[PDB]
């Protein structure tokens, strides 16, 4: 088929939604804008050959709001309004993902460059590039 | 590392990790992160010196404690992720010394081998010539003898 | 098993207009030689000359499996190069990759399906070696070629020439059910019963052996102990 | 051994070791380290085997079959060996590394596992927490066996206690359905037979 | 691919005929064991729109103690054989005085025809088998013991000898490959002959159920 | 062969499908979003490699030379500047399919070299 | 004819098998308890031991009963060891080997 496509399982939300539907809600309109979040150095093709098939699954959403609505359709109180799905949604953008990079007024951007990360940490794995982590090692703990 | 070594800023505690192939670096600064005091290892020559030896030799007179040596820049406090971007030497005098050369960039050194275990275990004697199913049974035992 | 992706080095898409155009600079389509996007393949000289294939049973394969729907060129194997083009005879094309990566996933060039890895050794335990007797009654041990598997089929693999349908065990009991019977599959359970316990060095009698796999197998079934 | 180990290493780094067919270069390179090492080990046993005396102690208990092995005594006196953790060597818990006393990408015997020293010489600390990690190993799948080996036990006593010798000498179930015609199908007891040896066979 | 499909009906052949002759149908020597070549040139070595193709090589025997009783096979030239391409050949059981037949499918049978053969199963005992079922002669293997199939006066000596009855037995189910190999209905006893490794020879008894 | 490059949509960002220009027979990239298009220079749209020889030269940095827990060698000295210290270690990544080759890199900072042998 | 029986029933040949009573030990110890002197020409009669042994064939048994039914489980059941006593109970072999009054 396509292969490979990228999700987000994120908390409250009953089913995994794809990570660039999560950047179009978090506030980003464009695609070379999300891109920038994610893949650091544009010159790397084989970053983009991979990033591809889940953009690709997204391309009939190019706002935030409809966006808002597709998170709050699978929410765990899903709305009955179109205005509700987005209170939630953005409640849950605002409030439950992320809580150590900035729960406040703006911190829209610095939570776009920590999932950035997160997905290109996926990235690099997938790639082989780097290794994967050991759960066993005991930096890893507290 | 400079800061740290003489706590201005940054109390020991604090963990400072710089991965080089991954260009990240982290600092860490929660509790509950585990960690162990190492000495310090310039060119191939420890830190530590005789006078902090005489001087520490003569406490309860000078109170040159450990926390005094701390804040000389003398020993660190190293952590687990620390400790893999990191290189050790178990003793300075046969780890640090001409030779057919293994490694040469040394950054630490152990106080003591035998502070790797713990307890019930630091009073075995002779621990080395066992097997390690015994010094288990002997962690175990340790704390059901009489006295 | 074999599929495409063990042979195939790489694979790029162009899209040519003209099949006599030629974007890649190959005289060998020239002289060689409806639709434009076409797909190319690099296959690569070791993984084909191990296993002994040639292109025109390759592209057998891809006419059987797909029909003339669609038409590979092939090169002559005398070129360094081990390439193969493919367009589509007369969902535009991103139906040519779809049928790239179906294609990729399985064709069975060689092999037959399930079985992912087989070995070669020459058997040192007397009962594996195949065992004679001779003119004078002795029973001189012979040293000839076995093969072991990693996956298994039993029934495709014994149905084949020169392979011996006599002694092929398979060391999965509801497969030798499926095909041998429950009467072999007392037999092959026991063997594989006793091999474990005898992998020690230890023996246990062959009263308590016999008598587990009686129960466990007079009713006609696999009565599994649970 | 541990010289012919670097010689190993070395042709590893250069190219210049070809993989066993059915190996690739990773498992065939760790064929070759155990190798030598397991060879090391048998040929320093085999040499402490040969030193003892008439009037030793772990000897006269060895020949007897009292207690203790042929591998314990080489263990004392030569050499303890090569730590294991799940078959392979000493795994890369750090980044590509063991312990932090060890520079990264070191295949070397005592970088992995290998113990030079005996128990008698004791034990460098690294390789006393090697000996320790291997040691783990089995005083986990002792304590992990139990609550398998006993959950056998009992579900194939469920199945089978109801199996017994008639007098009809055939043997039967519960319900009289008859499992064996003769029992052991030669209608002999376990406790009364014995090996013996076919003269007129081969 | 005209060799392979020629060895392959070759196989078929021969086990069909091993078949019969363990099942008790009268097949002489020269039809037991003959080669490749007796068969490539008397058939004709061209299955691909040639003279060895289905239909026209379909063996009919006669059970050896009396000539009446007779058993066709009959290998079909469909892929998936259904019912209009049975009830051909069940016209053709009507058409003679015969009883029952095997149907050598070359892939899967249809579950309609299936049923089919389940519903004039008492008028007509006929069953059938799979081309890769039948490449091999799974009696020949190491596993698989020596199977006798028991009359019924000796069965009714069997249960008076040991005195029990006819559920009591250790069974096997009728679709494993040796009773569907031998062919044999429920309530039908048979030998299992087998070497043991700790007294010499075994008999024992497996009811069809 | 090479890689396949995306390209954007100058327009309103987004990334461009191909599509064939049936008049002209000539392969153009095109916005879902707007109508922008473009002529293709490469021709190349999907290429992947299975066999996968990869050159780890390419991802190797330079920084790794200040590293204390990585072993060098004299031995090798610097192709480039002639420099003696070299810092070595292998492949580091997963789906290596089978390297134990050494990877060196130069010490003595602004040089950077990186070989293989 | 037992020995082509026994290389059916025993390919890959072995003889360690499992038997009731060691006939070995037991001749052994028969020589014991009789002083059999092994240096002088024996006493026993050899179609003694062969129609000794027919008989003892006929009292081991394990399957009762004389219906042509029984009577072939009574051969089956004690096949290996009537081929082991046969085997070891020789005429040839008590002649020359163990030299028993
Ligand atoms: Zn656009
Ligand atoms: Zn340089």
């Amino acid at each position: 088929a396509i292969g490979q496509r990228i999700v987000a399982t994120l908390p409250y939300i009953k089913q995994e939604v794809p990570i660039i539907i999560v950047f179009r809600a978090l506030g980003f309109v464009s695609d070379r804008d999300i891109l920038e979040h994610i893949i650091y150095d544009f010159e790397d093709p084989e970053m983009m050959e991979m990033v591809k098939p889940s953009l690709d699954e997204a391309f009939v959403i190019q706002e935030q709001n409809v966006a808002l609505n597709f998170i709050g359709s699978r929410g765990a109180k899903p709305g009955v309004t179109k205005e509700k799905r987005i209170k939630y949604a953005k409640e849950v953008l605002q409030k439950e993902m992320l809580p150590h990079v900035g729960v406040s007024d703006f911190c829209e951007t610095k939570k776009a460059y920590f999932l950035g990360y997160m997905v290109h940490r996926l990235l690099l794995a997938a790639l082989g590039r780097r290794e994967l982590d050991d759960r066993d090692h005991y930096g890893n703990k507290r | 590392r400079k800061l740290r070594r003489q706590m201005d800023i940054i109390v020991s505690e604090v963990s400072m990790i710089r991965d080089i192939r991954e260009r990240e670096i982290r600092i860490y600064t929660d509790a509950g992160r585990i960690c162990r005091p190492l000495l310090i290892v310039e060119k191939q020559k420890l830190l530590l010196k005789k006078r902090h030896i005489d001087q520490l030799k003569e406490r309860e007179y000078n109170n040159y404690s450990w926390q005094d040596l701390v804040a000389s820049g003398v020993v660190e406090y190293i952590d687990t992720l620390e400790e893999e971007t990191v290189m050790l030497a178990m003793t300075p005098d046969d780890l640090q010394e001409k030779e057919v050369a293994y490694c040469s960039t040394y950054t630490h050194c152990e106080i003591h081998p035998s502070m790797i275990l713990g307890v019930c275990a630091s009073i075995i004697p002779f621990p080395d010539h066992n097997q390690s199913p015994r010094n288990t049974y002997q962690s175990a035992m340790g704390k059901q003898a009489m006295g | 098993h074999t599929t495409l992706r063990k042979v195939t080095a790489n694979t790029a898409i162009y899209y040519d207009p003209n099949p006599q155009s030629t974007v890649v600079a190959e005289d060998q389509e020239w002289v060689n030689v409806i639709s434009p996007w076409l797909l190319r393949v690099e296959l690569d000289r070791k993984h084909m000359t191990d296993r002994k294939l040639t292109m025109e049973q390759i592209a057998e394969k891809i006419n059987a499996g797909f029909g003339d729907d669609l038409n590979c060129i092939f090169n002559d194997d005398n070129a360094e190069k081990l390439v193969l083009r493919i367009r589509i005879m007369n969902d535009d094309d991103v139906f040519l990759r779809c049928i790239e990566s179906n294609m990729l996933t399985d064709m069975t060039l060689q092999g037959i399906e399930q079985i992912s890895k087989v070995y070669m050794h020459l058997p040192q335990t007397d009962n594996k070696k195949k065992i004679i007797i001779t003119e004078d009654g002795e029973f001189k041990a012979l040293q000839e070629w076995i093969l072991e598997t990693d996956g298994v089929s039993l029934m495709r693999v014994l149905s084949e020439k020169d392979v011996d349908p006599v002694r092929t065990t398979s060391n999965d009991i509801v497969e030798i059910f499926t095909v041998l019977g429950i009467e072999a599959v007392r037999k092959a359970l026991e063997r594989e019963l006793y091999h474990v316990i005898s992998f020690d060095g230890s023996y246990v009698n062959y009263r308590h052996l016999a008598l587990l796999c009686d129960t466990m197998t007079c009713r006609g079934h696999l009565m599994a102990i649970t | 051994a541990k010289q012919d180990v670097i010689e190993v290493i070395e042709k590893a780094h250069n190219n210049e070791l070809e993989p066993t067919p059915g190996n690739t270069l990773r498992q065939t390179f760790e064929n070759q380290v155990n190798r030598i090492l397991n060879d090391a080990r048998d040929k320093t046993g085999s040499s402490a085997q040969k030193s003892l005396s008439e009037y030793n102690n772990f000897k006269s208990m060895v020949v007897s079959g009292a207690k203790g092995s042929k591998i314990n005594i080489s263990q004392v006196i030569a050499v303890v060996g090569q730590q294991n953790v799940e078959g392979k060597r000493i795994p890369f818990g750090f980044k590509h590394r063991t312990l932090p006393h060890f520079i990264k990408d070191d295949y070397g015997p005592e970088s992995r596992g290998f113990v030079e020293n005996s128990y008698l010489a004791g034990l460098t600390p690294t390789e006393f927490f090697f000996h320790a990690m291997g040691g783990r190993e089995g005083l986990i799948d002792t304590a992990v066996k139990t609550a398998e080996t006993g959950y056998i036990q009992r579900r194939l006593i469920k199945s089978m206690e109801s199996v017994m010798v008639k007098y009809d000498a055939t043997v039967r179930n519960s319900i009289n359905q008859v499992v064996q015609l003769r029992y052991g199908e030669d209608g002999l007891a376990g406790e009364s037979v014995e090996f013996q040896n076919l003269a007129t066979l081969k | 691919d005209d060799e392979e499909e020629t060895y392959r009906l070759w196989k078929i052949r021969k086990t069909i005929m091993q078949l019969c002759h363990d099942r008790g149908y009268l097949v002489t020597q020269d039809e037991l064991d003959q080669t490749l070549e007796e068969f490539k040139a008397q058939f004709g070595d061209k299955p691909s729109e040639g003279r060895p193709r289905r239909t026209d090589l379909t063996v009919l025997v006669a059970h050896n103690d009396d000539p009446t009783d007779q058993m066709f096979v009959f290998f079909p030239e469909e892929p998936k054989v259904g019912i209009k391409t049975i009830k051909v050949y069940c016209q053709r059981m009507q058409e003679e005085n015969i009883t029952r037949a095997l149907i050598v499918v070359q892939q899967g049978m249809t579950p309609s025809a299936k049923q089919s053969l389940v519903d004039m199963a008492p008028k007509y005992i006929l069953e059938q088998f799979l081309q890769q079922e039948l490449l091999i002669n799974i009696t020949e293997h190491e596993l698989v013991p020596e199977h006798v199939v028991m009359t019924k006066e000796e069965v009714t000596e069997l249960l008076a000898r040991y005195k029990l009855r006819e559920n009591q037995l250790p069974r096997i189910q009728a679709g494993d490959p040796v009773a569907r190999y031998f062919g044999i209905k429920r309530g039908q006893v048979v030998k299992i002959i087998r070497p043991s490794e700790t007294a010499g020879r075994y008999i024992t008894y497996r009811l069809v159920q | 062969p090479g890689f396949v490059g995306i390209r954007f949509c100058q327009e309103c960002n987004n990334m461009l499908y191909p599509k064939e220009d049936k008049e002209n027979r000539i392969l153009l990239y095109a916005c879902r979003n707007c109508d922008y298009q473009q002529e293709a220079d490469n021709s190349c749209i999907y290429v992947n490699k299975i066999t996968h020889e990869v050159d780890e030269l390419t991802q190797i940095i330079a920084d790794v030379s200040q590293d204390p827990t990585l072993p060098r060698t004299e031995d090798h000295p610097c192709q480039k500047c002639g420099h003696k210290e070299a810092v070595f270690f292998q492949s580091h990544s997963a789906r290596a399919e089978d390297a134990m080759r050494l990877y060196y890199v130069c010490t003595a900072p602004h040089c950077g070299h990186r070989w293989t042998e | 004819e037992d020995r082509e029986v026994l290389r059916v029933i025993f390919p890959t040949g072995d003889s360690k098998v499992v038997l009731p009573c060691n006939l070995l030990r037991m001749i052994w110890n028969a020589q014991k308890i009789f002083h059999i002197n092994p240096r002088l020409p024996s006493d026993l009669h050899p179609i003694k031991v062969v129609e000794g042994v027919k008989e003892l064939s006929k009292k081991l048994v394990i399957v009762n009963g004389d219906d042509p039914l029984s009577r072939q489980a009574q051969e089956n059941a004690t096949l290996l060891f009537n081929i082991h006593l046969r085997s070891t109970l020789c005429s040839r072999r008590m002649a020359e080997e163990f030299r028993l009054s």
